């Protein structure tokens, strides 16, 4: 792949087989020379189509046990290009063996080789979008909760709002500080930090902001137009964040 | 899981095999 890719996992998988296909294209394919005999390949070629077979075992359980919609429609398919391509694999040692110098089943083995990492990739993804999808799911819920601050006219509710909103949000940070890490951009990894802690020192404002108005609600005294216009402003400014926070989960080059 | 993650991690690794023995 030319892109760098998306994860440190994806990356730790792929990196390596995809710089040995570019090592094989200078080599042979799109390189000096290529015709000097190619050993037999039915041995390791055959471990490839058992790997590729279990994998397509377990993405299969994956996708009818998955509750995720898409990844039931978007992973299906990669198991075909995987399989299809592990075929031209067997073609090429097949021909091999026929012939080392044989060049179709050179561009085969390169053809095969990038249907399989290709294929793996897709997989990959499918799979990582369904897991941001699930971080999308908790920040979505944050946000459909602040959007309840707005009542809230009392201590024991006040209380009540706290003690929910409280796990969410700890459970909101864990999620964007694991996938944090995983990032291989720079930037994406910054611009969700900063969101989240500008979230993590919002969170007492919020909760002061709503103490103030819950008292000022139960005063006959006391200008209620400020204390809301504030409350409302930190909501609005705590949830500006967590889409920001949502959006740049789903950035991809 | 990580299953998947794992199994997707051997077809790399036994593709890779394969391009090793092509000295690549």
């Amino acid at each position: 792949m030319m892109p760098v890719f998306h994860t440190r996992t994806i990356e730790s998988i792929l990196e390596p087989v995809a710089q040995q296909i570019s090592h094989l294209v200078i080599m042979h394919e799109e390189g000096e020379v290529d015709g000097k005999a190619i050993p037999d390949l039915t041995a390791p070629v055959s471990a490839v189509q058992a790997a590729v077979s279990n994998l397509v075992r377990v993405g299969k359980e994956t996708v009818q046990t998955t509750e995720d919609q898409i990844l039931k429609r978007d992973m299906p398919p990669a198991f075909i290009k995987v399989e299809n391509a592990c075929t031209k694999l067997v073609r090429a040692a097949q021909m091999l063996q026929a012939d080392p110098y044989s060049v179709p089943a050179r561009d085969y083995l390169i053809d095969g080789s990038r249907g399989i990492l290709s294929g793996t990739s897709d997989l990959l993804l499918t799979f990582d979008e369904a897991e941001v999808r699930k971080i999308i799911r908790v920040c979505k819920g944050i946000l459909e909760y602040l959007t309840v601050a707005e009542v809230v006219e009392t201590m024991e509710d006040l209380v009540t709002y706290t003690k929910n909103l409280g796990p969410g949000m700890t459970k909101m940070a864990k999620m964007i500080d694991e996938r944090q890490q995983e990032l291989t951009h720079q930037e994406h990894r910054v611009m969700l930090v900063n969101s989240m802690n500008t979230v993590k020192e919002l969170l007492p404002v919020l909760i002061s902001a709503m103490k103030i108005f819950v008292t000022t609600k139960n005063t006959k005294s006391q200008g209620i137009e400020e204390a809301l216009k504030n409350r409302n402003f930190t909501v609005e400014k705590m949830s500006a964040e967590i889409n920001e926070i949502i959006r740049v989960l789903q950035l991809t080059s | 899981k990580k299953e998947l993650i794992e199994s997707a991690r051997k077809v790399s690794e036994k593709v890779s095999h394969v391009l090793a023995a092509l000295q690549a």
